[PDB]
């Protein structure tokens, strides 16, 4: 399906094709710009990047939690997500929440989790 | 920051909308909060963020400003919101107050 | 005015002979203290900085120690070259000064 | 037994030099405003100095650089190094202002290169000099390049707020005492530094930050007696600076589109220019000060102000730029005071049009003339002196000249370090 | 705010310190004028990238609290664990180990990764 | 033994300097310089985001679940690893390189992090 | 069963063509923008590694080059131009204590020329030298071609002293230098090295010799893209140095006339004591031993029977026909028909080279572009040493071989430095079998 193919697919479908994404988002006048336009993509790429260090998410496409997902963020039922509905839709949908829930797998996963590793590599 | 409250003596009726404003010695984007003190009583957080509506408090209180002009807008004044009201900030270490607003009943 | 005593008045060396000249101040200059060599009918030329930093085009012959009040310029080898007056000078603070001068001869 | 273990996300920190960004709401900053918010750093204590602060250097490049990108794009005032036929003004001219201001006639080219006409222009005396007869020259107008200001680019301070790159912080010192050197028990960490004005002056600091409670009295080495002593006072003292002439601006063109800004004639009375400060307010602020450098230097030691021993007339007076026009005060009855253990005090200024900045060889700037009356009133927050040295009495004189002295005084309680996010540690967890 | 709390934890014990990991980390990142800022925001990468390779030769990739297998030599540091995260800051600690922060890289590079990745590759053979 | 001194070593002896190629990869005459650092940064990014869709992030050592297909290189591992080069090597497989990389984002990655994400459950 | 297994940090590069920056442990070449050296520079020998080098068509002298012409730019964009000087000279001869030779060399020329004030003009005198004025028609003349190229001042301040240049790669790139002492340019290298940067290159201009720089490490090299192609240069590099002593006998002042607000154009003023003509030396015993080894090298690609015969160069440029170099800020053009007048057939003293001295020189042969060299006061003299040869082949096809000395294309220059040193790119990803299953 090529680059953001999978756009209108039901987010099911579209977490097939997630390297198809990933592998396009690092590839005077007209110069400086072309410079700029390296180094924005760089930047980019890796505040994502490290979003996902910090989650523990560290070289994963697909990431699971130690989070519940909270019905007021949205109360819809599987099927009614992943085999009815977009991405587009789904961030539509999950706007208002993204910082809660970033700030949760910041702070219940990767911080918690860490701290409860290093015990248990302990023993 | 010192925080500069006014007026210190506000007096209106029970149907009446009144503003009350602060200044803050340095500018403190949005950093601030209105709190609701009845005489005997713990005060009463009503605003944060300096725009921004706290759970179980009504649209009858509405805060605006940013930078260092603030203020505090009650569209109308009923009996319940005659009670010392605080400007604070905590935009900088340690936490200020004003004075306070004393709104009486004429 | 910070007094510089500079001794001795005058010494006499022969080649090879190792000099060491002492310049006691009045007052801590805090390693201030610039070293010159005086040839007769010329300025002097500066031999050392900031007590010990040796200035780029002197021989590494010309060394100099010393801390507070009392400073030491000291020639490991007294060559043909380096018979003259010597100074110390202090640039701690206003008026700068030199010490009287020690003339070394043959 | 305890092994490795490696943090990241340390909050670890090292002294840093790195270039910064500027944040403000130029094109050479960033817009939108920086974030006031802080986060205090408690138990930190943290050894700062302002007299090794890589700040100071930074902003001082910029502020030249912005300077120079300012100027580049001006007219440059190549074409008016000729012979000045100069006479005295004798319109309406008061005792003070007799041969301050001279009517200088002279051949400019007009648009046409191969056309000639004859021009005149009323220069202050200290913007022109003889050649030997009425032949004067504008001041260093051949061994200088001497640009003209663009009329429309405004020389009032803007705040311009300083930014760490991402990595690194600024840490800033709340502590009220804080001297410029030594441990900050009081410290909090900023992304970036308050507004600073880009105000440039000589021996009064002026517009910018007071003290939180008492004035304070900041030297390199206190007992040096070459350094400079910044005293930043806890309360500002007003002083009203005008330009009572009326004047008008004759726009002569010199080449294709661009014109010389020249002072056309006056309207009415010709007065010095001249500041006043309350004589009470500035006496209560010297006996502040007073009171402060016997700290240092006896309760018994008597402090006597003097006016400034010499050099450039930029730092013997009072340099300002009011409303475009660069004053040059004498502060000689504001510093005329022995200290033993309502009315005003007005200053005359003279006015320059043609300026070095920076001290710098072979540029200048002419700043065109502001049309009408000006009037500017500013808080003075602080002075730079300097102590006469070799008993019982001490003299302190005005100084200045080096800008870096007055940014240096707002960028004195903030330094910029690294982050180190890494480290290691020993604890009890194994790896497998 | 990404900012909010931002070395907060710096005057506080190693150990209160070490459950601010994240907030000291996601703060890391994020004409003459122009290129003074791309030098800026290139050296932000390149700082971070450096740090992230350095946990990647560890074998500690992704990972803010990671155990090692290098012995502490008591040459470092011969404190105890009370002394070291219940009565002392991580910019004390930093202090204290500075000399010896080169001969710990060193040997979590030389003592371990290299030798653990090596010996997976045999125990994933059989 | 330092930068590139395995390169005329044999594979078996040279994979054991990974981290000495490695750690050099990261780190008029001002444009110039801009340029090489981001050229730098790039590069290692697009050979980073490699490892990371093929589930090797944070190894210099990556064992896969692909085969090795014999039409690749059928030779056995007495002569790779004791007697050849990674020049050798590379330009041996040079056109065999995209298929593996292929092979390997599709099984060590799209297969394997569903079936992970299935065990999770049960 | 085997499996792939991902490797990172091969030691495996590929040829490539990138950007490099400069190391140096103000100057034309600004080389203060430059990073600072590794105080212990890291060459790393790769044992068992052989590669193959090109030096002819090797970019890193393409790039030092381009990295030359925009340094040189830039370097007097800011300097003061001369336009004002393009107007008609009065000029007349200087007999002032004049040698034989020193004949019409140098002009005392008088023009009309702003002063301090624009509308001022004063006559002003200065001393050219007899190159750089052509007749305008009567004693009417003016600078060469002041009115077909703009001429920039040089500044004074700026040092005209070759620095040396360490070129560095990029992280993820690395030089690879070649250890092979017979190396001739092209082909394997069996002892090959990596190193961070390049020796100290000194960016040293000049003509048919090359002054300063590298020696063979055990013979005279002849390295040529194309031996039997006559059109071609041959690049011989010396195992020894040859010493050439060069001077500029006058005691020269500089009389700084204003030309503009703050601008000065600097012009000789008059000489001091008499006037000499410029030359340089060699030895005739170190000459003609260098140039026995250069034979005997020649007969290795020409025959051991042929007769080599050394000639002066056959016409061109000034810059070509002549030994141009640079010292102390002046430009000399050498006369080497009495290094190169010799024929060698198969079986203490010195040589003084006459030479002119220019102010108004066109570097990298640039259309519409020409610099003015400000006079250097005071008496010069240089020593120098010459490190190799820039040769041509007469050829035409005789049992004898003629040589000339050439040169103008300074990639030449910057070759026979950059001629072990090849630019790579790292590849440190790679795949190979192994039984290790994940
Ligand atoms: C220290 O701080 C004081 C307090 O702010 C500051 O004084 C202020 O300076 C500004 C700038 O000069 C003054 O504003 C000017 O007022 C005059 C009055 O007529 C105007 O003509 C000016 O307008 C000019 O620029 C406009 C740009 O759009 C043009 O449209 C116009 O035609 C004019 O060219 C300008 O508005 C202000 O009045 C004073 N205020 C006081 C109380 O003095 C002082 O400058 C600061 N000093 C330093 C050294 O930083
Ligand atoms: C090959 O290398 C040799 C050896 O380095 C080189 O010869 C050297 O040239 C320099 C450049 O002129 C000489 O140094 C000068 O010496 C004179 C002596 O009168 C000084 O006056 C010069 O100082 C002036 O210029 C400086 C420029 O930086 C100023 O800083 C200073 O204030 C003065 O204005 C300058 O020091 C040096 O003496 C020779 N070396 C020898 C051994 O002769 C040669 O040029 C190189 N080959 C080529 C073709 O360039
Ligand atoms: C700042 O220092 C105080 C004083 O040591 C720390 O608080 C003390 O120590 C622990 C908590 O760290 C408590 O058990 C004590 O009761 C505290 N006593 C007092 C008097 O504070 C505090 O934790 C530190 N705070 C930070 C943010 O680092
Ligand atoms: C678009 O919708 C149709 C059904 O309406 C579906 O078959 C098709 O796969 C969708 N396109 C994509 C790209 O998913
Ligand atoms: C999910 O919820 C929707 C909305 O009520 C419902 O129509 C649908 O049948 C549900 N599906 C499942 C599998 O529960
Ligand atoms: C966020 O809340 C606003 C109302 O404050 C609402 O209009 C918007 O749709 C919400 N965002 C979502 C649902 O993504
Ligand atoms: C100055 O001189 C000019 C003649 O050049 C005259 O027209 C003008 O009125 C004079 N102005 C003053 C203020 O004297
Ligand atoms: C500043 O305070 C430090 C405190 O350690 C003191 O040593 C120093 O003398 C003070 N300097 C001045 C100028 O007050
Ligand atoms: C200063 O004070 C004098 C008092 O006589 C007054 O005449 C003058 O107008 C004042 N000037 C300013 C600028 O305040
Ligand atoms: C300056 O002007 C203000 C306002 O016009 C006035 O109140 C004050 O008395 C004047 N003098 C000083 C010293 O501020
Ligand atoms: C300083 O005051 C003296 C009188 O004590 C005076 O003669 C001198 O001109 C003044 N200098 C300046 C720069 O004001
Ligand atoms: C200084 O003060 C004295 C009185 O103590 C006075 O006579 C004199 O005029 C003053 N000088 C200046 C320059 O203000
Ligand atoms: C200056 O004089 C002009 C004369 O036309 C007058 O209109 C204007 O109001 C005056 N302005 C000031 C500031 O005195
Ligand atoms: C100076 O400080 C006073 C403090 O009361 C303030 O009101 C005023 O706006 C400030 N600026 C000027 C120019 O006076
Ligand atoms: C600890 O370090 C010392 C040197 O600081 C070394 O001699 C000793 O062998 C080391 N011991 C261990 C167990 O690492
Ligand atoms: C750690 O060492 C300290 C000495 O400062 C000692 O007082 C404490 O009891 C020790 N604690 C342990 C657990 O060893
Ligand atoms: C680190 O080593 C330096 C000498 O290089 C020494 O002066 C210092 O005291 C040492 N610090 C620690 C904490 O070991
Ligand atoms: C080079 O090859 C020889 C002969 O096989 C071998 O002994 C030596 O270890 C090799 N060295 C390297 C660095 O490859
Ligand atoms: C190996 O590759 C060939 C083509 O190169 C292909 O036909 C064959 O199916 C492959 N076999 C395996 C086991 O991958
Ligand atoms: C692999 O193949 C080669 C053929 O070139 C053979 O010589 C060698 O012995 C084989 N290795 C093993 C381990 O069988
Ligand atoms: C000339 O070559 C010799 C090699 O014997 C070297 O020592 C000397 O420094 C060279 N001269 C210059 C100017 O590089
Ligand atoms: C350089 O050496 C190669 C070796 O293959 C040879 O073919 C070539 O002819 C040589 N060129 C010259 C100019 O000696
Ligand atoms: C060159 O040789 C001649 C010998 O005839 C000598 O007099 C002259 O001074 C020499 N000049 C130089 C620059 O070596
Ligand atoms: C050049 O000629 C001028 C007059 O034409 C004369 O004054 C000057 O001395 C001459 N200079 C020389 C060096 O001949
Ligand atoms: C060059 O001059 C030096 C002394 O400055 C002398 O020793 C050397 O022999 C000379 N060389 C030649 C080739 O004349
Ligand atoms: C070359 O030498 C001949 C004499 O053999 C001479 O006539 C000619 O002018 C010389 N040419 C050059 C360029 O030196
Ligand atoms: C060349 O050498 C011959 C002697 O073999 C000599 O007569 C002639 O003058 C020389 N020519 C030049 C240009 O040096
Ligand atoms: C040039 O002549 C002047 C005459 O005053 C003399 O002082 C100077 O030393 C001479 N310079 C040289 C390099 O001969």
């Amino acid at each position: 399906l090529g680059f953001l193919g999978a756009a209108g697919s039901t987010m099911g479908a579209a977490s097939m094709t997630l390297t198809v994404q990933a592998r396009n988002l690092l590839s005077t006048v007209w110069g400086i710009k072309q410079l700029q336009a390296r180094v924005l993509a760089v930047e980019r790429y890796l505040r994502d990047q490290q979003l996902l260090g910090i989650w523990g998410c560290s070289g994963k496409l697909i990431c699971c939690t130690n989070v519940p997902w909270n019905s007021s963020w949205s109360n819809r039922n599987l099927s009614e997500i992943w085999d009815n509905m977009t991405w587009l839709q789904w961030d539509k949908e999950i706007s208002n929440y993204t910082q809660i829930i970033y700030g949760l797998l910041e702070e219940s996963q990767n911080q918690q989790e860490k701290n409860e590793q290093d015990l248990l590599a302990l023993d | 920051v010192q925080m500069t409250q006014s007026p210190s003596s506000l007096s209106a009726s029970v149907g009446d909308k009144v503003s009350i404003t602060c200044r803050a010695s340095q500018g403190i984007a949005d950093a601030l909060a209105w709190y609701q003190q009845k005489p005997g009583k713990a005060p009463k957080l009503l605003i944060y963020g300096a725009s921004n509506l706290e759970s179980g408090v009504p649209s009858r209180f509405s805060g605006s400003g940013s930078g260092t002009d603030f203020s505090l807008t009650i569209s109308s004044l009923q009996a319940e919101d005659f009670a010392v009201y605080y400007c604070q900030q905590r935009n900088s270490h340690p936490p200020t107050f004003g004075q306070g607003t004393r709104v009486e009943v004429k | 005015d910070i007094q510089m005593t500079q001794s001795p008045s005058s010494l006499s060396a022969s080649v090879g002979d190792r000099v060491t000249i002492t310049c006691r101040t009045s007052e801590n200059v805090n390693n201030c203290l610039n070293w010159y060599q005086q040839k007769p009918g010329k300025a002097p030329k500066l031999l050392i900085y900031r007590t010990s930093t040796l200035q780029r085009g002197v021989p590494s012959r010309f060394s100099g120690t010393g801390s507070g009040t009392d400073y030491t310029l000291t020639i490991s080898s007294l060559q043909s070259e380096d018979f003259g007056t010597y100074y110390c000078q202090h640039y701690y603070g206003t008026p700068l000064t030199f010490g009287g001068g020690t003339m070394v001869d043959i | 037994n305890l092994w490795v273990t490696v943090y990241y996300g340390v909050p670890v920190w090292k002294d840093a030099e790195t270039t910064l960004f500027c944040a403000s709401d130029t094109h050479a900053c960033v817009p939108t405003d920086p974030n006031p918010q802080e986060i205090h750093l408690e138990n930190v204590t943290e050894e700062f100095n302002m007299w090794k602060n890589n700040m100071v250097e930074q902003m001082h490049t910029d502020i030249i650089s912005l300077w120079d990108q300012s100027l580049k794009p001006c007219v440059k005032l190549t074409p008016l190094c000729v012979t000045l036929q100069c006479t005295n003004v004798t319109n309406n001219i008061t005792d003070d202002m007799r041969g301050e201001l001279k009517n200088c006639s002279f051949n400019m080219t007009t648009e046409l290169r191969d056309k000639r006409q004859k021009v005149h222009a009323l220069f202050y005396k200290l913007d022109i000099v003889p050649i030997n007869n009425t032949s004067y020259r504008l001041i260093n107008c051949n061994t200088a390049a001497i640009t003209q200001a663009c009329p429309k680019v405004s020389f009032e301070p803007i705040p311009i707020h300083y930014c760490a790159p991402a990595g690194f912080a600024i840490l800033k010192c709340k502590d009220k005492k804080f001297n410029g050197t030594g441990p900050c028990p009081s410290v909090s960490t900023v992304q970036c530094t308050h507004g600073i004005k880009p105000v440039v002056s000589t021996q009064l600091l002026l517009n910018g930050s007071l003290a939180e409670e008492e004035v304070m009295i900041r030297s390199k080495d206190i007992r040096n007696n070459a350094k400079n002593i910044l005293v930043q006072f806890n309360t500002p003292v007003q002083i009203n600076c005008t330009r009572p002439n009326n004047n008008t601006r004759k726009s002569i063109r010199i080449g294709p589109g661009q014109w010389f800004y020249a002072t056309g004639d006056i309207i009415g009375d010709i007065r010095q220019a001249h500041c006043n400060v309350s004589k009470a307010t500035w006496n209560e602020t010297l006996g502040k000060v007073v009171k402060q450098l016997r700290k240092h230097f006896g309760n018994n030691t008597i402090i006597r102000f003097a006016n400034s021993s010499g050099g450039d007339l930029e730092v013997t007076t009072h340099s300002f730029n009011c409303g475009g026009e660069f004053f040059y005060c004498d502060t000689s009855g504001l510093f005329n005071s022995t200290w033993i253990s309502n009315d005003s005090i007005t200053l005359p200024c003279r006015i320059k049009q043609i300026i070095n900045m920076w001290q710098r060889i072979g540029q200048a700037m002419y700043a065109p003339p502001i049309q009408g009356v000006i009037r500017c009133v500013s808080n003075i927050t602080g002075l730079i002196l300097t102590r006469d040295g070799g008993s019982t009495t001490e003299t302190f004189r005005p100084s200045g000249g080096d800008m870096r002295d007055n940014w240096r005084s707002e960028l004195y309680k903030y330094k910029v370090v690294k982050i180190e996010p890494l480290g290691v540690a020993p604890t009890r967890c194994k790896r497998r």
